[PDB]
């Protein structure tokens, strides 16, 4: 089978600048009819893939000429100019010349913007959850850039690693930020054997942690 | 314009079967070939099959030959994928898609999700997240809901039934121990809560579950 | 065998 490989895995670029993405085929992809059905797809977050480019370098109607593709033999390249935030998402190459037809693994395009510290909020378990024997502590870290951030939990001032489940959004194209969610899940009885619950976020924007906590002996 | 709408996705057990459909509109259906393409939860795209305008000529991935079958009913503008002998790895979002001159996958539908596993259908528990009663407020206030212990995906979260679209972050589910957990946050101006109601609406089709949890300030 | 109806025709 043909194997299709993309590089890089992801690529940050600023507004106004040009991105350039490679796609290489493990073997040549000239269809028996002499055409080359190398195509480029964009999948924006939360949406279906849309077509940009077919037969190496033809722009599907509706697609601006900021986008153009090229290459030959085993080596293809898609070039985006004057990059806007709305262009973020995963870009996929696909050969449709030899069955079985194969896609590359995707290149995620990230849009650069200025650093931004996360907005951090902490939520104790709801009364309703406690009633059923659960006690999840929830910590939202919203609207930050860049992607890399680190959340550590503390119970009564000791670090805590077990029962923590993190989740991140893709990049929001409205402001070019990320957000994440961190959930510490314990039983009611373990929650009630301790007082102080803290989530600390460490992010490039600050030498020291942003810290949110509360004591149960105050609610 | 050209519209494609898949349907039939859902939870099925290893070894079982499931038929999917793709309703087509805005073009003369029999004049174009159609494809099924699937996407794994970790986002890898894979062509499954292509079937000609009149249905006679099909190609497919060898790993789905015999288990999956492909056919179409042109007079009803509908394309099918009859699945059998499903395995974990068949788990994916399934997209149909129409050809065009020079392009393989010119128009796509929204997709329908097929989950292959034997963990059982569990409805969500939906918990409202108000800030702690000793916490400080706060000119733009952040409120949450936690949707825990459900299976399979998807769930739809909204706030005031969509009327608060503005300051929303809804995080992708995380699977653990055969149950998914998820949360959504919404940020509104201090003048609008608690004086007016904020509520999240959580739908879980698979269990025909629809829950509204009103976010109430805590007691001290 | 070729399952495309329009794709392989050049405009």
């Amino acid at each position: 089978d043909v194997l299709m490989t993309q590089t890089p895995l992801s690529l940050p670029v600023g507004l106004g600048d040009q991105a350039s993405i490679s796609c290489r085929s493990s073997q040549s992809i000239v269809h028996s009819n002499g055409n080359t059905y190398l195509e480029w797809y964009l999948q924006k977050p939360g949406q279906s893939p849309k077509l940009l480019i077919y037969k190496v370098s033809n722009r599907f109607s509706g697609v601006p000429d900021r986008f153009s593709g090229s290459g030959s033999g085993t080596d293809f390249t898609l070039k985006i100019s004057r990059v806007e935030a709305e262009d973020l998402g995963v870009y996929y190459c696909f050969q449709g010349s030899h069955a079985p037809y194969t896609f590359g693994g995707g290149t995620k395009l990230e849009i650069k913007r200025a650093d931004a510290a996360p907005t951090v909020s902490i939520f104790p378990p709801s009364s309703e959850q406690l009633t059923s024997g659960g006690a999840s502590v929830v910590c939202f870290l919203n609207n930050f850039y860049p992607k890399d951030i680190n959340v550590k939990w503390k119970i009564d001032g000791s670090e805590r690693q077990n029962g923590v489940l993190n989740s991140w959004t893709d990049q929001d194209s409205k402001d070019s930020t990320y957000s994440m969610s961190s959930t510490l899940t314990l039983t009611k009885d373990e929650y009630e054997r301790h007082n102080s619950y803290t989530c600390e976020a460490t992010h490039k924007t600050s030498t020291s942690p942003i810290v949110k906590s509360f004591n149960r002996n105050e609610c | 314009e050209v519209k494609l709408v898949e349907s039939g996705g859902g939870l099925v057990k290893p070894g079982g079967s499931l038929k999917l459909s793709c309703a087509a509109s805005g073009f003369i259906f029999s004049n174009y070939a159609m494809s099924w393409v699937r996407q794994t939860p970790e986002k890898r795209l894979e062509w499954v099959a292509t079937i000609s305008g009149g249905g006679r000529n099909i190609y497919s991935l060898d790993s789905v030959k015999g288990r999956f079958t492909f056919f179409r009913d042109n007079a009803r503008n509908t394309l099918y994928l009859q699945m059998s002998s499903l395995r974990s790895e068949d788990t994916a979002m399934y997209f149909c898609s129409r050809e065009n001159y020079g392009s393989s996958f010119t128009y796509w539908g929204q997709g329908t999700l097929v989950t292959v596993s034997s963990a059982k259908t569990t409805p969500p528990s939906v918990y409202p997240l108000a800030p702690g009663s000793a916490a400080q407020t706060n000119s733009m206030v952040t409120l949450g809901c936690l949707v825990k212990g459900y299976f399979p995906e998807p769930v739809t979260v909204t706030w005031n039934s969509g009327s608060l679209s503005s300051g929303v972050h809804t995080f992708p589910a995380v699977l653990q121990s055969d149950l998914y957990t998820l949360s959504s946050s919404v940020t509104v101006p201090s003048s609008t809560w608690p004086s007016e109601t904020v509520t999240c609406n959580v739908a879980h089709p698979a269990s025909s579950t629809k829950v509204d949890k009103k976010i109430v300030p805590r007691d001290c | 065998a070729e399952p495309w109806t329009v794709r392989n025709e050049d405009l």
